[PDB]
């Protein structure tokens, strides 16, 4: 199975400061994956899938990169609405793991 | 003995199809470019003619072959000091090509579109073969076009003939010049199919046979009785 | 005595004419052969190019030219495209390209796949064609009783399907592909395989009343 | 003759020459499939009748293999054998004008750039009753212009036949596949039109009835539909 | 040498002359057969067409 | 059944390559004859235009004798009393001959100058042989020409068609009169070798493929997924 | 066959159709001369490669007899065979577009007027790593678009071959000397450039490596050279 260790778990900072949480793949999952944004409980919604494209209703703040295994969710210019926990999924080889997860908080 | 009968000859004569009038003076705070007549184009109509939509409504398809001969007139009903030396391009819009939308569009320098260069005063002369989409062209169109949805029934763009679209090259003077243009068609190898019954009524719409509501009796009343000779 | 006819001293653009040569007597640079001599676009169109049919990236990279198959999937769809090749996956190609140069098309085109996955991995795909003026099928049994092959993927790696003559300027017909079978993939070698596809036209293809694209 | 056989469809009829071929062409590929005799509910002619209008494919649309095949095929391409018979007795009167209209593109009764709908373009094996009321959509049933505007008497420049009850019973109109595509869309265009017409009105003895059955039997005839949907994609 | 004769530059409007082709190159759509070609209104009004002699109304 | 298709017909076409505007009005106290738009030459530059520049970068050489057709046209937007008879000297400066840096300069009497002069509002008409040095025009140069430094990569004096001159020859009124220049380059004789990929992305230079950074994806998104028809 | 002896070189192949003999046109005048296999260093196609680029006669600059006879001689004239294999298992997916782009001009990765310098239009044998970070002067690297604005669909229509590792592991495209003049310079202008372009992403089983080895062999075929240098004064 193709095990995601999202790394780091939380983070801490101010509303204009760049976020760039990873995820790093076991196996190789070719571009196939999905980045989620999830508020206290509210539903996680989809933000970047295939590791660049952002999704529909996503603002230019959030960027994916990264390939093969390593990949990178840099976000730019943080809004107030952008704080809650983060998750990766790879879509490539069935199960579609997640990762661990990274929170974001206020300084 | 009937050569003035033949469909070559009924049909093939050069009739006014279009009189349009475009001026000449500066784009400078002009919003609309037709309000202000910088331009004008006209979607190939040979049936805005009632005269020749008659005639062509004699039979359900006619396929010919187009002639067009374009006479610009100028014209200064202003303080003017000269008359002045204009040259009009009037362009030729194939059917699925793009219209202009400004005098200064890129639709004028498209070298797909062909475009005629004279002077006001002289007169063009080009013609334009059978651009329809069908083997002939359809006087009338007992369906739908291109969909199972609504499509106004007998609307086809089978018959699109094309467009012509008329500017003044020439760079405004101090002076408004307006150029009047009249646009002679002339139907030529003229072949005809299913001739139908003439129209007794006036038009009401173009590509519809609608005619008007409470209209007069075209089959007129004798003066007498039906003895009366 | 001659008379002056309407439409003189006029420049129709369209009307080629021989002109009085501003350097006569000028020899030009001799032509020697070059190779790849190309008289008719009709000849170019013909060479079939890769389709971007997995558009759904928000950017334009190889992966969109991929169709991805995915295992343990049966009946359910691989891809599905209309055959307007002015619009959607055919508009960048090198066919929709010189199509959207012209007006009217009316050809038959010469439609490929070909697939890349590894050489112990099989699947059945079944590639439906839905003709013009019918509805594209919405499950795999709708496009086995219609036209179709049944590819066997571990068979025939590039499957060559002629789409017939269509004068396509809902509409222009369909084509998808359906699994038939899931993939088999060889023993811990899990994930994606990808197909390519590629378009082209038939030598009956027409191309008539040339117009402009703008920018 | 008298037991004309088509199909496993079988009518009774007259003739010596009855069949009106259109404009001399007879019709011809550009039978044995769907060539077989459709036989229309029969329309009531009464006194006060003003005529009736069928559709051609659009009257066929239902009728069994070849409306089956008409909306299965996207393209298709037919001509047809109309029969019009309106059984008699010699002592009825009156007289029918049994025509065929190439492309009768109907008029609205509203007038102006208001368009016929598809409800009533397309009616049917019921055809357009135009002794009825003009409904919101519909065609003007106003029949001494023809439904187009042009007058009833120039109707016979068209291929037409009388029934003169007087002389004969039956109408046989020949339609060839008359349009300007060399194939189309038989379920959005209609190729022609057949009418039905009293010219002379009924008029019956006393002591009949004021009714007379007419019966439409048409048979399609050189029926050629798209290649595609056989055609393989190999 | 040639001399410019009275009527030139004139658009007589029933003198049929050939004229450059606006659209050359293009492959027109081709003719089919179809029925009842009339060449000439002559054969037109050979056919006979009802009378309107109760003009009475 | 194809001859739309021909590259004689596809690239053969007159197109716009080139619109300037020159002036008539007096030399006296004028510094630069080119700001004043005295004279104004242009070097023959067909990849200008992004419509032909764009279909000649289907193919990797094209080899074509030319055609020009230029229509000069006057414009008076001031006090003028008279439009002005006008005669333009359209001079081809052929390649590797000196530019004018005046409008009275030696260039417009040198004899090796093919010049037409015609008058505005007429039209001008010359055809100007292959003046390519290769046996065809390089639409794309991979490497360097004559030279073992930086040449620029691609910009090579291979595919130099020309340069056309205009002024105006006669002189100056007490008004000033705007001539306004249309150039229309018709390729002739045209024949093609290695067809190319049609390009996606726009231009940013002239003899160059550098396409704009951060531009928009040309091949363009579903409005579904790849299932959705 | 299999044992391809040109000059002192010989190599291993395998062939049915596989030669891309460019335009159908076979290299000819206008061997034995520095006709052998120039066998470059072999690329490592790793899972995250986007491709490689090399320019022709500018790969073979180095390369022996031949390299030494293209600084010799100004003007030159070559043909080549392009032999480029990547040799894998059965269990190897993924697949590499073999294409050959004459007059492969490229565009830089600043846009405007800025151009690419001689150090990258000229990379030797090592060529273009399109998978690399762009350096000041070199070419853009966007493989989608072809490093020249063109997509990397529409490259077929150059002289192409795939590489499908489930089908073939090798691709021969036999170029001509395709330019606009007779004879050039072979040190200032690339006649061709060799493109090798992973479409399909390479895919390894669990237990694999994930990259595999590419290896290019160019043989210069009917290559002339100017009569100057050993032309006599008398």
């Amino acid at each position: 199975d193709i095990v995601l260790t999202q790394s780091p778990a939380a983070l801490s900072a101010a509303a204009g400061a760049t976020v760039a949480a990873t995820c790093r793949a076991s196996g190789n999952i070719h571009n196939a994956l999905a980045w989620y944004q999830q508020k206290a409980g509210k539903s996680p919604q989809l933000l970047v899938y295939a590791a660049a494209a952002l999704a529909a209703g996503v603002p230019s703040r959030f960027s994916g990169s990264g390939s093969g295994t390593a990949y990178a969710l840099a976000i730019n210019s943080l809004a107030a609405d952008d704080f809650g926990a983060y998750y990766c999924q790879h879509f490539w080889s069935t199960p579609y793991t997640f990762g661990g997860g990274t929170k974001l908080e206020i300084k | 003995n009937g050569s003035e009968t033949d469909v070559e000859c009924f049909l093939g004569r050069a009739a006014c199809v279009h009189v349009t009038e475009i001026q000449n003076k500066d784009a400078t705070g002009i919003d609309n470019h037709r309000e202000a007549k910088l331009f004008n184009d006209w979607k190939i109509n040979l049936s805005s003619l009632v005269q020749l939509r008659k005639k062509l409504e004699l039979f359900t398809y006619v396929r010919f072959d187009s002639e067009y001969t374009i006479l610009a007139t100028a014209s200064q009903p202003d303080s003017a000091n000269y008359s002045s030396n204009l040259v009009v391009q009037a362009m030729y819009v194939p059917p699925g090509a793009p219209n202009p939308k400004e005098w200064d569009d890129y639709t004028w320098q498209s070298a797909s579109n062909p475009s005629v260069f004279f002077k006001v005063g002289d007169t063009s002369r080009f013609s334009v073969p059978y651009v329809g989409l069908a083997s002939a062209y359809n006087c009338f169109y007992d369906g739908y076009s291109h969909d199972d949805a609504e499509t106004q029934y007998g609307i086809t763009v089978l018959n699109h003939m094309g467009s012509m679209a008329f500017r003044i090259v020439n760079e405004h003077d101090e002076h408004k010049t307006l150029v009047k243009i009249r646009v002679y068609h002339r139907a030529k190898h003229v072949e005809a199919w299913i001739p139908r019954a003439p129209r007794a009524l006036p038009y009401t719409s173009i590509g519809r046979t609608n005619y008007p509501k409470n209209t007069e009796p075209v089959i007129k009343k004798r003066k007498g009785d039906i003895k009366s000779y | 005595p001659t008379t002056t006819l309407p439409g003189s001293g006029q420049f129709l653009t369209t009307d080629d004419r021989q002109s009085p040569s501003a350097l006569p007597n000028y020899e030009p640079t001799p032509r020697i052969h070059i190779p790849g001599k190309v008289h008719n676009l009709l000849e170019i169109i013909q060479v079939d190019t890769l389709i971007p049919m997995n558009n759904t990236h928000t950017k334009d990279e190889v992966n969109s030219y991929l169709i991805p198959l995915n295992a343990n999937r049966q009946n359910e769809q691989v891809f599905g495209t209309n055959l307007f090749i002015g619009d959607g996956v055919f508009k960048t190609t090198l066919l929709g390209e010189i199509v959207q140069y012209y007006t009217h098309w009316s050809g038959s085109l010469r439609f490929s796949l070909m697939y890349t996955g590894p050489a112990l991995s099989s699947a059945k795909l079944i590639l439906a064609y839905t003709p013009p003026g019918a509805r594209g099928p919405q499950d795999r049994r709708e496009a086995m009783l219609g036209t179709h092959v049944v590819w066997d993927i571990g068979l025939q790696s590039t499957i060559v399907m002629t789409i017939p003559w269509t004068s396509g300027v809902t509409s222009a017909g369909f084509l998808s592909c359906w699994y038939q079978t899931s993939l088999i993939l060889p023993p811990e070698t899990t994930g994606q395989v990808y197909l390519l596809s590629f378009i082209s036209a038939c030598p009956d293809f027409k191309l008539r009343l040339m117009k402009d694209t703008q920018t | 003759v008298q037991q004309i056989t088509l199909g496993n469809s079988t009518i009774t009829t007259q003739e010596a020459a009855n069949a009106v071929v259109c404009y001399a062409e007879w019709p011809e590929y550009l039978d044995t499939s769907v060539c077989r005799f459709y036989t229309l509910d029969s329309k009531t002619w009464t006194t006060g009748s003003k005529g009736w209008c069928w559709k051609l494919p659009d009257a066929l649309k239902d009728m069994g293999v070849f409306g089956q095949n008409m909306f299965f095929h996207s393209l298709g391409r037919s001509g047809y054998t109309v029969h019009v018979q309106c059984n008699a007795t010699k002592f009825h009167s009156g007289c029918l004008l049994v025509v065929v209209i190439p492309e009768h593109q109907l008029a609205s009764h509203e007038g102006g750039n208001v368009s016929v709908k598809y409800t009533f373009t397309h009616p049917g094996e019921r055809g357009i009753d135009l002794s009825s009321a003009n409904e919101v959509g519909g065609p003007v049933k106003d029949v001494i212009y023809n439904m187009n505007g042009t007058l009833l008497g120039n109707l016979l420049i068209f291929p037409h036949q009388f029934i003169n009850l007087r002389t004969n019973n039956t109408a046989t109109i020949v339609i060839p596949y008359i349009n300007s595509v060399p194939i189309d869309s038989m379920t959005r265009h209609n190729n022609v039109s057949l009418m039905v017409i009293p010219i002379a009105p009924l008029t019956v003895p006393t002591g009949a009835t004021p009714s007379l059955p007419i019966t439409v039997t048409i048979a399609p005839m050189c029926t050629e539909f798209s290649g595609i949907r056989s055609k393989s994609i190999v």
